[PDB]
RNA sequence: AAGUCUGGGCUAAGUGGUAAAGGAUGUGGCGCGGCGAAGACAGCCAGGAGGUUGGCUUAGAAGCAGCCAUCCUUUAAAGAG
RNA sequence: AUGUCGGCUCGUCGCAUCCUGGGGCUGAAGAAGGUCCCAAGGGUUGGGCUGUUCGCCCAUUAAAGCGGCACGCGAGCUGG
């Protein structure tokens, strides 16, 4: 969310990356290197962890780019936080699993550098809501 | 096109009334309605 | 569809329709309702064909109240048969309806979906209808 | 609220409405009189008023009488009023219907269900000094198949029930 | 409003300026003369028919004013391959598609313009008389076939 | 044969001079509400964001096929459109 | 005592148009079509089978329209 010029955001997992399905054409269509990225990516994925890093890549004529990495979707940190494979299909009523007023706060700390709300109650909120977003009631 | 109940189909369509006849004009010709 | 499962007599006289409902002028069930303006016999086929028109419109939503019931046997003589020789046989069933009768009424839905799920049903009826929302008459003090 | 009432000696009810005067009548153990409150005013008033709250009759001769509408009569077709007649208030065990604000948004959510507000209010013994505006029924522990009703409300000081009670004051039912 | 004479006959209000005189068959209703250093326009009770007339006259004469303040404008394109009509004197000359070539015509009171064969606008002193010649030439060739050439205005092309 | 009689209205279709559901910014008269000089309607310039591509399913479903929810964020304001 | 089918002859009117003339949509590239609108001026073939109307078929055509006229027409014919 800065400048724009044929950009193409997209999420990616651990070291695993290159299959055309997830990425592949994902950036090769806008003329680019699946080479200068398949590894260039696993240069920072292998370092931080092995989850799901939302990396939005911009593109120029020199099949160049600026793959900016961010914190995994607030939807991931919330899952494993209660041990849930999928989401829940139909939220708002069935709480497959649940999280506590604190477990939510933890994550909030992990994504506060991405948001735009220093406060830890403000952030935790747009997370406690992410629960009603996948059927995972908040403990409190 | 031509019919008994001529109504609106867009946010872009005027209920023009020319010649005693209630027409309907929109950007896309598919919405050109008249009454008869 | 929707007919009684009894009645003491299989066929009954045509009767007459002198305006003003005998009752059911006020809405005593749901939020918004549908009221008849002109007298007429509504058919079983029509009532149903509007009850679904209703739901289908707002699929998996509120509750619909049907307040008219076709308990009048409607008859008709076969085709190409001449006058006389006994009364025709039952065709289907109708419900008498005079001006002012709140036929239908929906509950637990937005006025957005009310004054629409009704506007549609209205087109399925042989008469003119008007929409209303709970007001003057209520059962209290 | 207040509303300008007047007196009817015996002038054609038809001619009354024709002018705009919806007729009515205040009665009770004592006074029994013909009146003719304006219609538009009355509507505008009784509109949000209902038989739920009291009215003050500002007659043509000082007297400012209390009032608790007893029944508005309709025209059937053209559901409009013909005879709005209000009960004159004393301070006796005046029976009346107290509203019923539920609030709580019970079960029946993703599942759907509907708030069958059966009986949007209820009758009870009280005194004019006590006009118990509303009553409570949160219901959010009651799902679909279930339903509260009888003795399930809270009777504040000066408000007793006139039932049994079994009147299923509300319930929840399935969608479509 | 500038070098303009606001005549005021029955409905006639012809105006003269740097280029020419322009009569404006106005509806003999409510009446309004050169009155003051500018022009006014009044009307009777708020009657739909009067509501319209007032205004219909109002903006009609103001177009008449600019009748000599120059109201030329009205420019056209041509796009496409062999599409690019040029000029042939104070007269135009179109050439696009048709197996057999086709001219135009002398519109007494209007001048043409071909500042490039791929551009043509019209010099107008009137108005509805110019907007007419527009469509008129505009319609010599219809734009599209799902897409491509044809004559245009200044608007936008369809897909 | 006898008023181109007299006041006050409505109608612009030859309606009048024979039709319905249903359509429509056709006109006229009473009304009800809603915003408005703590500056409204249209307008023209500005923004129209973020968690997040909400969860499911799908090749894909990123507000924007369908299904569920519809909480919360930083704001002058931004619907999980 | 108002002669009843089909054919033949002679037509004429309607439009709810089968051609041909105009025109809006199109999931209209073009040529072809589809659908609705306007529009009878004029056109709307020859045969095989059956009493047939109706139909099916052969060979074409721009098209081989649907009706009303006492299901037009026996003081005009035929009479299967
Ligand atoms: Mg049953
Ligand atoms: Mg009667
Ligand atoms: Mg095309
Ligand atoms: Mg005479
Ligand atoms: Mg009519
Ligand atoms: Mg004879
Ligand atoms: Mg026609
Ligand atoms: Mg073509
Ligand atoms: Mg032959
Ligand atoms: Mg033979
Ligand atoms: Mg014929
Ligand atoms: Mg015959
Ligand atoms: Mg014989
Ligand atoms: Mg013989
Ligand atoms: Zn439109």
């Amino acid at each position: 969310m800065k400048k724009v010029v044929a950009v193409v955001k997209l999420q990616l997992p651990a070291g695993k990356a290159t299959p055309a399905p997830p990425v592949g054409p994902a950036l090769g269509q806008h003329g680019a290197n699946i080479m200068e990225f398949v590894k260039a990516f696993n240069a920072a994925t292998a370092n931080m962890g092995d989850a799901i890093v939302p990396v939005e890549i911009t593109i120029y004529a020199d099949r160049s780019f600026t793959f900016v990495t961010k914190t995994p979707p607030a939807s991931y940190l919330i899952r494993k936080a209660a041990g849930l494979e999928k989401g829940a299909h139909k939220p708002g009523r069935e709480k497959v699993g649940r999280i506590t007023w604190e477990q939510v706060l933890e994550i909030a700390k992990q994504k506060m550098p991405d948001l735009n709300t220093t406060d830890l109650e403000a952030a935790a909120r747009m997370i406690a809501g992410s629960a009603r977003s996948m059927g995972v009631e908040v403990v409190g | 096109k031509v019919r008994a109940s001529v109504k609106r189909i867009c946010d872009k369509c005027k209920v023009i009334r020319r010649h005693g006849r209630v027409y309907v004009i929109c950007e896309n010709p598919k919405h050109k309605q008249r009454q008869g | 569809m929707l007919m009684p499962r009894r009645m003491k007599y299989r066929k009954q006289q045509r009767g007459r329709l002198k305006g003003a409902t005998k009752g059911g002028d006020y809405v005593a069930f749901g939020d918004y309702g549908l009221v008849a303006l002109e007298p007429a016999w509504i058919t079983a086929q029509q009532i149903e064909a509007a009850r679904v028109a209703m739901v289908r419109h707002f699929r998996r939503g509120g509750k619909i109240f049907i307040r008219i019931f076709p308990d009048k046997p409607y008859t008709k003589k076969p085709l190409e048969v001449r006058m006389g020789k006994g009364k025709g046989n039952v065709e289907g069933y109708v419900a008498v309806v005079k001006p002012g009768r709140v036929m239908f009424e929906v509950a637990g839905v937005t006025e957005e979906q009310a004054m629409e799920a009704l506007r549609i049903a209205g087109h399925k009826l042989p008469i003119k209808t008007k929409i209303v929302r709970r007001d003057a008459y209520d059962e209290a003090q | 609220y207040r509303l300008k009432a007047y007196y009817r000696e015996g002038e054609k009810p038809s001619a009354l409405r024709r002018a705009g005067k919806l007729p009515g009548v205040m009665y009770n153990r004592h006074l029994n009189r013909k009146v003719y409150v304006d219609l538009v005013e009355f509507d505008k008033v009784f509109r949000q008023a209902s038989i739920h709250h009291v009215i003050v009759l500002e007659l043509p001769d000082g007297q400012s009488l209390p009032t608790l509408v007893r029944q508005v009569n309709l025209d059937k077709r053209r559901r409009r009023p013909e005879h709005v007649d209000f009960f004159v208030l004393s301070d006796e065990p005046v029976e009346m219907y107290v509203p019923l604000r539920f609030v709580g948004t019970p079960a029946g959510v993703r599942a759907g269900g509907v708030l069958q507000e059966i009986h949007r209010d209820i009758l009870v013994k009280v005194s004019p000094r006590n006009i118990p505006e509303f009553i409570e029924v949160d219901v959010s522990g009651l799902e679909i198949g279930d339903s509260l009703h009888a003795s399930d409300l809270k009777l504040p000081p000066g408000v007793e029930l006139a039932v049994s009670p079994e009147e299923t004051i509300a319930a929840v039912v399935p969608p479509e | 409003p500038k070098g303009v004479s606001v005549e005021v006959a029955p409905g006639r209000v012809k105006v003269k300026g740097p280029k020419g005189e322009l009569e404006v068959p106005v509806s003999p209703e409510m009446r309004v003369v050169v009155e003051e250093g500018v022009v006014r326009v009044e009307r009777p009770s708020d009657e739909r028919r009067h509501k319209s007339l007032h205004g219909l006259t109002r903006t009609l004469i103001a177009n008449a004013v600019k009748g000599v303040s120059e109201g030329y404008s009205k420019e056209l394109l041509i796009k496409g391959i062999g599409y690019r009509a040029r000029l042939v004197g104070r007269a135009l000359e179109l050439t696009v598609g048709f197996s057999h070539p086709v001219v135009v015509e002398p519109p007494e009171g209007i001048t043409f313009e071909v500042p490039e064969p791929t551009r043509v606008r019209v010099s107008g002193i009137d108005k509805q008389k110019v907007g007419q010649v527009a469509a008129n030439i505009r319609a010599i060739r219809k734009p599209s076939a799902y897409h491509e050439k044809g004559i245009y205005y200044a608007g936008e092309p369809v897909r």
